Protein backbone atom coordinates (compact mmCIF):
# COMPACT_ATOMS: atom_id res chain seq x y z
CA UNK A 1 0.00 0.00 0.00
CA UNK A 2 1.61 3.20 -1.47
CA UNK A 3 1.12 5.99 0.97
CA UNK A 4 0.83 9.80 -1.40
CA UNK A 5 0.81 12.59 -0.15
CA UNK A 6 1.87 16.21 -1.82
CA UNK A 7 5.60 16.92 -2.78
CA UNK A 8 5.89 20.08 -1.00
CA UNK A 9 3.54 23.09 -0.03
CA UNK A 10 4.42 26.97 0.65
CA UNK A 11 2.62 29.16 3.10
CA UNK A 12 3.11 32.24 4.32
CA UNK A 13 3.19 33.54 8.24
CA UNK A 14 -0.25 33.53 9.92
CA UNK A 15 -1.75 31.90 6.72
CA UNK A 16 -3.66 29.01 6.80
CA UNK A 17 -2.36 25.45 5.11
CA UNK A 18 -3.22 22.20 4.60
CA UNK A 19 -1.23 18.69 4.18
CA UNK A 20 -2.94 15.80 2.44
CA UNK A 21 -2.17 11.77 3.11
CA UNK A 22 -4.07 9.17 0.65
CA UNK A 23 -4.05 5.86 0.38
CA UNK A 24 -3.56 3.86 -2.49
CA UNK A 25 -5.90 1.19 -1.35
CA UNK A 26 -8.99 3.64 -1.14
CA UNK A 27 -10.30 6.22 1.61
CA UNK A 28 -8.91 6.86 4.60
CA UNK A 29 -10.84 5.85 7.45
CA UNK A 30 -10.94 5.90 11.29
CA UNK A 31 -9.35 2.70 11.18
CA UNK A 32 -6.25 4.02 9.37
CA UNK A 33 -5.67 5.87 12.74
CA UNK A 34 -3.39 9.21 10.52
CA UNK A 35 -0.55 9.77 11.87
CA UNK A 36 1.62 12.78 11.07
CA UNK A 37 5.45 13.56 12.94
CA UNK A 38 7.74 16.96 12.18
CA UNK A 39 11.24 16.59 11.28
CA UNK A 40 13.27 19.94 11.87
CA UNK A 41 16.80 20.01 11.05
CA UNK A 42 19.64 17.91 12.82
CA UNK A 43 17.24 14.87 12.94
CA UNK A 44 15.14 15.83 15.64
CA UNK A 45 11.32 13.93 15.18
CA UNK A 46 8.56 14.72 17.28
CA UNK A 47 4.90 13.13 17.16
CA UNK A 48 2.05 15.70 16.75
CA UNK A 49 -0.98 14.34 16.18
CA UNK A 50 -2.21 10.49 15.81
CA UNK A 51 -5.74 8.69 15.94
CA UNK A 52 -7.04 11.09 13.19
CA UNK A 53 -7.19 14.35 15.26
CA UNK A 54 -6.72 12.54 18.93
CA UNK A 55 -3.23 15.83 19.64
CA UNK A 56 -0.45 14.58 21.90
CA UNK A 57 0.62 16.67 25.12
CA UNK A 58 3.09 19.03 24.82
CA UNK A 59 1.86 19.80 20.65
CA UNK A 60 0.84 23.08 20.13
CA UNK A 61 -2.71 23.43 19.31
CA UNK A 62 -2.63 25.04 15.85
CA UNK A 63 -2.06 21.53 14.47
CA UNK A 64 -5.25 19.58 14.18
CA UNK A 65 -6.34 16.62 12.32
CA UNK A 66 -9.28 15.55 10.36
CA UNK A 67 -10.96 13.41 7.15
CA UNK A 68 -11.22 15.73 4.59
CA UNK A 69 -12.77 13.70 1.45
CA UNK A 70 -10.86 10.54 0.86
CA UNK A 71 -7.74 11.64 2.14
CA UNK A 72 -6.06 12.26 6.17
CA UNK A 73 -5.20 15.77 6.86
CA UNK A 74 -2.92 18.01 8.84
CA UNK A 75 -4.24 21.94 9.22
CA UNK A 76 -1.55 24.15 10.35
CA UNK A 77 -3.63 26.98 11.22
CA UNK A 78 -0.93 30.14 11.48
CA UNK A 79 1.71 28.85 10.67
CA UNK A 80 5.12 29.68 12.36
CA UNK A 81 8.95 30.56 11.22
CA UNK A 82 9.73 26.94 13.31
CA UNK A 83 7.38 25.21 11.59
CA UNK A 84 9.59 25.07 8.41
CA UNK A 85 10.30 21.38 8.32
CA UNK A 86 9.16 18.00 6.76
CA UNK A 87 5.99 16.29 7.62
CA UNK A 88 5.76 12.69 7.13
CA UNK A 89 2.06 10.76 7.62
CA UNK A 90 1.60 7.13 8.30
CA UNK A 91 -1.66 4.95 7.92
CA UNK A 92 -2.52 1.61 9.28
CA UNK A 93 -3.66 -1.51 7.68
CA UNK A 94 -4.95 -3.92 10.40
CA UNK A 95 -0.99 -5.36 11.08
CA UNK A 96 1.76 -2.59 10.60
CA UNK A 97 2.62 0.75 9.63
CA UNK A 98 3.51 2.40 6.37
CA UNK A 99 5.12 5.75 5.64
CA UNK A 100 5.00 8.35 2.91
CA UNK A 101 7.02 10.18 0.95
CA UNK A 102 6.86 13.64 3.15
CA UNK A 103 5.87 16.89 2.25
CA UNK A 104 8.78 19.49 2.88
CA UNK A 105 6.87 23.14 3.89
CA UNK A 106 8.62 26.25 3.57
CA UNK A 107 7.32 29.23 5.64
CA UNK A 108 8.23 32.83 3.93
CA UNK B 1 10.81 12.19 29.07
CA UNK B 2 14.09 10.83 26.88
CA UNK B 3 14.68 8.37 25.35
CA UNK B 4 19.09 7.66 25.02
CA UNK B 5 19.96 5.82 22.01
CA UNK B 6 23.42 3.95 21.33
CA UNK B 7 26.90 5.95 19.70
CA UNK B 8 27.29 5.45 15.69
CA UNK B 9 28.01 1.20 15.10
CA UNK B 10 30.67 0.41 12.37
CA UNK B 11 29.62 -3.24 11.19
CA UNK B 12 31.16 -5.72 8.34
CA UNK B 13 28.42 -7.20 5.90
CA UNK B 14 27.08 -10.77 6.99
CA UNK B 15 27.55 -10.06 11.00
CA UNK B 16 25.35 -8.91 12.95
CA UNK B 17 24.59 -5.82 14.99
CA UNK B 18 22.71 -4.92 18.32
CA UNK B 19 21.35 -1.50 19.21
CA UNK B 20 19.27 0.24 21.97
CA UNK B 21 17.42 3.03 23.26
CA UNK B 22 17.25 3.91 26.82
CA UNK B 23 13.71 5.12 28.06
CA UNK B 24 13.56 7.07 31.46
CA UNK B 25 11.85 9.36 33.09
CA UNK B 26 8.16 7.72 32.92
CA UNK B 27 6.80 4.38 32.56
CA UNK B 28 8.17 2.16 30.62
CA UNK B 29 5.34 -0.36 30.43
CA UNK B 30 2.95 1.64 29.97
CA UNK B 31 3.60 2.65 26.25
CA UNK B 32 4.88 0.77 23.03
CA UNK B 33 8.15 1.42 21.46
CA UNK B 34 8.32 1.56 17.61
CA UNK B 35 11.72 1.64 14.87
CA UNK B 36 11.84 3.51 11.85
CA UNK B 37 14.37 3.58 9.17
CA UNK B 38 15.71 6.80 7.75
CA UNK B 39 17.64 6.14 4.29
CA UNK B 40 18.72 9.32 1.93
CA UNK B 41 15.85 9.85 -0.51
CA UNK B 42 13.45 7.56 1.00
CA UNK B 43 11.90 9.11 4.06
CA UNK B 44 10.83 6.96 6.65
CA UNK B 45 10.14 3.17 6.13
CA UNK B 46 8.35 0.70 9.31
CA UNK B 47 10.39 -1.95 11.01
CA UNK B 48 7.79 -2.64 13.83
CA UNK B 49 7.00 -2.18 17.11
CA UNK B 50 6.68 -3.80 20.65
CA UNK B 51 4.75 -3.63 23.87
CA UNK B 52 7.41 -3.94 27.03
CA UNK B 53 4.57 -5.35 28.89
CA UNK B 54 4.40 -9.19 27.66
CA UNK B 55 7.17 -8.34 24.99
CA UNK B 56 4.34 -8.85 22.22
CA UNK B 57 5.22 -7.94 18.42
CA UNK B 58 3.97 -6.61 15.11
CA UNK B 59 6.54 -6.71 12.06
CA UNK B 60 6.37 -4.92 8.65
CA UNK B 61 6.16 -8.32 6.28
CA UNK B 62 9.64 -6.55 4.74
CA UNK B 63 11.83 -6.37 8.03
CA UNK B 64 10.45 -9.61 9.45
CA UNK B 65 13.78 -11.92 9.10
CA UNK B 66 15.31 -8.40 9.68
CA UNK B 67 14.60 -6.65 12.99
CA UNK B 68 14.56 -8.31 16.52
CA UNK B 69 12.60 -6.28 18.83
CA UNK B 70 12.86 -6.86 22.54
CA UNK B 71 13.05 -5.27 26.41
CA UNK B 72 14.33 -5.19 29.57
CA UNK B 73 12.07 -3.92 32.19
CA UNK B 74 14.74 -3.42 35.19
CA UNK B 75 16.86 -1.36 32.98
CA UNK B 76 13.52 -0.12 31.02
CA UNK B 77 15.94 -0.53 27.28
CA UNK B 78 14.75 -1.40 24.15
CA UNK B 79 16.43 -3.24 21.46
CA UNK B 80 17.03 -4.08 17.87
CA UNK B 81 19.04 -6.72 16.38
CA UNK B 82 19.41 -6.15 12.55
CA UNK B 83 20.91 -9.38 10.95
CA UNK B 84 22.62 -10.60 7.68
CA UNK B 85 23.76 -7.20 7.21
CA UNK B 86 24.34 -5.78 3.43
CA UNK B 87 24.35 -2.42 2.08
CA UNK B 88 20.88 -1.42 1.97
CA UNK B 89 20.68 -1.55 5.69
CA UNK B 90 22.80 1.50 6.10
CA UNK B 91 20.67 3.79 7.76
CA UNK B 92 20.17 6.23 10.70
CA UNK B 93 17.45 4.17 13.07
CA UNK B 94 14.86 5.61 15.88
CA UNK B 95 12.55 4.64 18.35
CA UNK B 96 9.22 6.34 19.21
CA UNK B 97 7.26 5.64 21.73
CA UNK B 98 3.29 5.57 21.29
CA UNK B 99 0.44 5.91 23.71
CA UNK B 100 -2.34 3.22 22.54
CA UNK B 101 -5.22 3.81 25.15
CA UNK B 102 -8.40 5.11 23.01
CA UNK B 103 -5.93 6.54 20.50
CA UNK B 104 -2.61 5.78 18.56
CA UNK B 105 -0.38 8.86 18.57
CA UNK B 106 3.50 9.52 18.47
CA UNK B 107 5.45 11.98 21.11
CA UNK B 108 9.24 11.50 22.00
CA UNK B 109 11.50 10.28 19.51
CA UNK B 110 14.99 9.47 19.74
CA UNK B 111 18.34 11.30 18.43
CA UNK B 112 19.36 8.37 16.09
CA UNK B 113 21.92 5.81 15.75
CA UNK B 114 24.20 6.08 12.00
CA UNK B 115 23.96 2.23 10.96
CA UNK B 116 27.38 2.09 8.14
CA UNK B 117 27.56 -0.86 6.20
CA UNK B 118 31.11 -0.60 5.63
CA UNK B 119 33.30 -3.80 4.44
CA UNK B 120 36.89 -4.60 5.68
CA UNK B 121 39.30 -3.12 3.28
O1 LIG C 1 -2.49 -4.97 17.75
C1 LIG C 1 -3.36 -4.18 17.40
O2 LIG C 1 -4.74 -4.55 17.17
C2 LIG C 1 -5.47 -3.38 16.78
C3 LIG C 1 -4.46 -2.21 16.77
N1 LIG C 1 -3.23 -2.89 17.17
N2 LIG C 1 -1.99 -2.23 17.31
C4 LIG C 1 -1.77 -1.15 16.77
C5 LIG C 1 -1.39 -0.11 16.18
C6 LIG C 1 -2.02 0.76 15.59
C7 LIG C 1 -1.48 1.63 15.13
C8 LIG C 1 -0.27 1.73 15.23
N3 LIG C 1 0.58 2.66 14.79
O3 LIG C 1 0.20 3.81 14.61
O4 LIG C 1 1.74 2.36 14.55
O5 LIG C 1 -0.01 0.47 16.02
Amino acid sequence: AVVTQESALTTSPGETVTLTCRSSTGAVTTSNYANWVQEKPRHLFTGLIGGTNNRAPGVPARFSGSLIGNKAALTITGAQTEDEAIYFCALWYSNHLVFGGGTKLTVL
Amino acid sequence: VQLQQSGAELVKPGASVKLSCKASGYTFTSYWMHWVKQRPGRGLEWIGRIDPNGGGTKYNLKFKSKATLTVDKPSSTAYMQLSSLTSEDSAVYYCARMWYYGTYYFDYWGQGTTLTVSSAA
